[PDB]
């Protein structure tokens, strides 16, 4: 079906996502923010949806995502996070600006009708 | 600080 | 940072 097949997809963007040819942008987004470890006082209190590439992998084996578009949605949930959380100059900002340019050309492209 | 592999980033 | 050869380097 179309959507079971675009959802294929969406693990093969998330597989690109985490390809060393990226990782010098794309590692902070690999795992969730360990708040404790790096004691953010303040993390929990702004961002309310906690997201990272390896949740949303879990997500994708555990079929949680209806579509390709609830799979996107996590993935700019996200980048949200970091633009949120983050000052606007601060470097992990750019970093995220830098992978979601590679998500957004990736996710743009893929066929509207994956099993035809 | 995160880190991962050789790589280190200030967060906090 | 990144550790590159004896090196700290500031890729990111
Ligand atoms: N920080
Ligand atoms: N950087």
């Amino acid at each position: 079906s179309k959507v079971s097949e675009q959802l294929k997809c969406c693990s093969g963007i998330l597989k690109e996502m985490f390809a060393k040819k990226h990782a010098a942008y794309a590692w902070p987004f690999y795992k969730p923010v360990d708040v404790e470890a790096l004691g953010l006082h303040d993390y929990c209190d702004i961002i309310k949806h906690p997201m990272d590439m390896s949740t949303i992998k879990s997500k994708l084996e555990a079929r949680e995502y209806r579509d390709a578009q609830e799979f996107g949605a996590d993935v700019r949930l996200m980048f949200s996070n970091c633009y949120k959380y983050n000052p606007p100059d601060h470097e992990v900002v750019a970093m995220a600006r830098k992978l979601q340019d590679v998500f957004e050309m990736r996710f743009a492209k893929m066929p509207d009708e994956p099993e035809e | 600080w995160k880190y991962w592999r050789k790589y280190v980033l200030k967060i906090c």
